[PDB]
């Protein structure tokens, strides 16, 4: 909870671009490793989705040359489609819900 | 205007002839006796009897209506002529009506036009898709087909499947020096 | 809580409040709506004397006020109306339209 | 008639090693080997 | 530009329908998008993003539909469990 | 909760007050389909940057 208070801090205050101009890949990977532990969490998902978002669309073709890193695009990639599933069976017993309503 | 009404300014010529803000300003400041005397200058009025309006035009009507009865709208909505009629009922229903006054008046609703209905959205657009989940909550859950229910079932799956890659379309579209050693030309 | 679910959106909204609690006037676009408020639900009249809930505009409404129990004046967006509440009976009308 | 081209500001020899091929030996003084750690003073970026 | 003229009939087609079940037109477009977008962006200024805008519009409308969809779903689903349990 | 609204809709809809006993469920389940379009776009931008450098 005090990353995700530090995290709407600096988007608030800041633009995250100024917060990740001069990153390299051993301080891209922190980052990554918790968005990898807190995705999955309700409150926190549209925030790390935004951060994750200007972060790809910044280093681009960094992540093509430094090779760990598409693998942390890879089981990104497998846990957010696990949450893709998660949602939408969640739509659905909301709609089952609705039936019952 | 009331005598001109009862004996029957651009609208009063014409209705003098034949006998809209600024016209709902001049003609709304007795307006119930115009629209009976009434019943062009009736798609004026409607712009600015529910049982009338029920009976009667089409067009104006069901966009612009000022009151109109679930009962009648579920009438002409299965209606199954489908001249965009589908699309633009159901933006009035869930435009005039709440849910669950939708829902119990499905449940008022005789099954066979719901079977016919569904047969007709499974062979040949949120705002249906919406009727469909509260038709869906007013028949509840005993009395359907397993087959009319498979044939929706492969129906919204297909739907959904388009709408999943549809969706990320959208947002698609939404979206060191030289080594250490190059062999390179030169001009002359 | 009362929940509609309206496809359409125009923020032109206001309600007003009886003296009493008893109603809710609702001031929607070309839409006036009487609100009970045990229920949340319409005023239903058991006699039926057409003090109905649900009365007819011209153009959105911007504000409805009561002075009192007795008089509601509404001002819509092209014009003003001032009816009562024990009787439906309009009374007083003024344009708005070219100012 | 002549030229001079800018692509090469690093360069330690210049020659022909055969009859036509060129032999162009530049330098990459800091960004391969030195890395000397340079003080801290940050661009304002915004 | 014979990529921006395939471009152009891509998203003409895919405007005019808009729920057509077919997948290799989509896969194009993604591959199109996935590979030369932002030269894409600087092809033209108005009638290709008028266009765009066009079908950002119609595809917006299919996410619009998309979550009701879902809903239903779960509930054809709950309905097929339901009958599964009265066969047994 | 599937199976339970599944083997137990009927009791449901007997009961009157639907939201006031399963608040809660409605608040978890409309948080995840809010959750759900935003994660979406996400995903977009995830396997278009990914196919990029798969390509290149």
């Amino acid at each position: 909870e005090l990353t995700l208070t530090v995290l709407q801090e600096l988007r608030k205050r800041g633009k995250v671009r100024v917060a990740l101009y001069g990153r390299d890949e051993s301080t891209l990977e922190p980052l990554l490793n918790w968005c990898l532990k807190g995705i999955e969490d309700v409150r926190s998902a549209s925030i790390v989705a935004d951060w994750v978002a200007v972060v790809l669309e910044l280093y681009g073709n960094t992540l093509e040359s430094s090779p760990v890193l598409q693998e942390l695009m890879i089981d990104l990639k497998t846990k957010v489609r696990h949450e893709i599933h998660k949602s939408k069976e969640a739509q659905r017993i909301e709609g089952m819900l609705q039936l019952l309503t | 205007v009331i005598e001109k009404l009862s004996a029957l300014d651009i609208f009063f010529k014409e209705l003098k002839i034949k006998e809209y803000i600024s016209d709902p300003g001049f003609l709304n400041k007795d307006l119930i006796f115009g629209k009976f005397s009434g019943n062009t200058f009736l798609l004026t009025h409607p712009l600015f009897r529910n049982l009338l309006s029920l009976l009667r035009l089409f067009k104006q009507a069901i966009v612009t209506c000022p009151n109109l009865p679930l009962n009648e709208l579920l009438e002409e909505l299965f209606s199954i002529r489908n001249r965009e009629l589908l699309l633009d009922i159901s933006f009035r229903i869930l435009q005039d009506f709440t849910r669950d006054s939708i829902k119990q008046e499905m449940k008022k609703l005789s099954k066979l036009d719901v079977q016919n209905f569904i047969e007709f959205i499974t062979s040949g657009s949120t705002q249906l898709f919406q009727l469909l989940s509260l038709v869906l909550d007013s028949i509840g859950l005993f009395s359907l087909e397993g087959a009319l229910l498979e044939n929706l079932t492969l129906y919204i799956d297909k739907q959904v499947e388009i709408a999943e890659r549809n969706t990320e379309l959208w947002n698609l579209i939404d979206t060191r020096a030289l080594p250490t050693y190059t062999m390179e030309y030169l001009d002359i | 809580i009362s929940l509609p679910n309206f496809n359409h959106f125009s923020n032109s909204v206001s309600l007003a409040w009886s003296q009493d609690g008893s109603l809710i006037f609702h001031g929607f676009d070309d839409k006036l709506q009487i609100l009970d408020f045990d229920t949340f639900k319409k005023f239903e009249s058991l006699e039926n004397t057409k003090t109905v809930s649900e009365f007819t505009l011209d153009s959105e409404i911007q504000t409805v006020k009561l002075i009192n129990d007795t008089n509601l004046i509404v001002a819509t967006r092209t014009t003003l109306n001032a009816i009562n509440l024990l009787r439906g009976q309009v009374i007083n009308s003024f344009d708005l339209y070219p100012f | 008639h002549f030229f001079f081209t800018d692509k090469y500001k690093p360069l330690l020899f210049v020659d022909l090693i055969s009859s036509n091929e060129l032999a162009i030996i530049e330098r990459n003084p800091l960004t391969f080997h030195s890395k000397q750690k340079a003080f801290i003073q940050p661009k304002l970026v915004f | 530009d014979h990529l921006s003229k395939i471009f152009l009939t891509i998203s003409k087609s895919i405007t005019q329908n808009p729920w057509n079940e077919e997948n290799l037109l989509p896969l194009w477009l993604k591959w199109l998008l996935t590979l030369k977008s932002g030269e894409l962006n600087s092809i033209k200024d108005k009638h290709t993003k008028k266009n765009c805008k066009h079908l950002k519009s119609a595809l917006r409308s299919s996410e619009e539909i998309l979550p009701v969809l879902l809903g239903i779903q779960g509930r054809l689903e709950m309905l097929r469990r339901q009958a599964k349990l009265r066969e047994d | 909760v599937k199976w339970c609204l599944i083997i137990h809709g009927g009791y449901l809809v007997s009961i009157p007050n639907l939201m006031s006993t399963l608040s809660s469920l409605h608040s978890t389940l409309k948080r995840r389909s809010d959750l759900l379009p935003r994660l979406l776009a996400l995903d977009a931008r995830l396997d278009c940057t990914i196919n990029k450098f798969k390509t290149l």
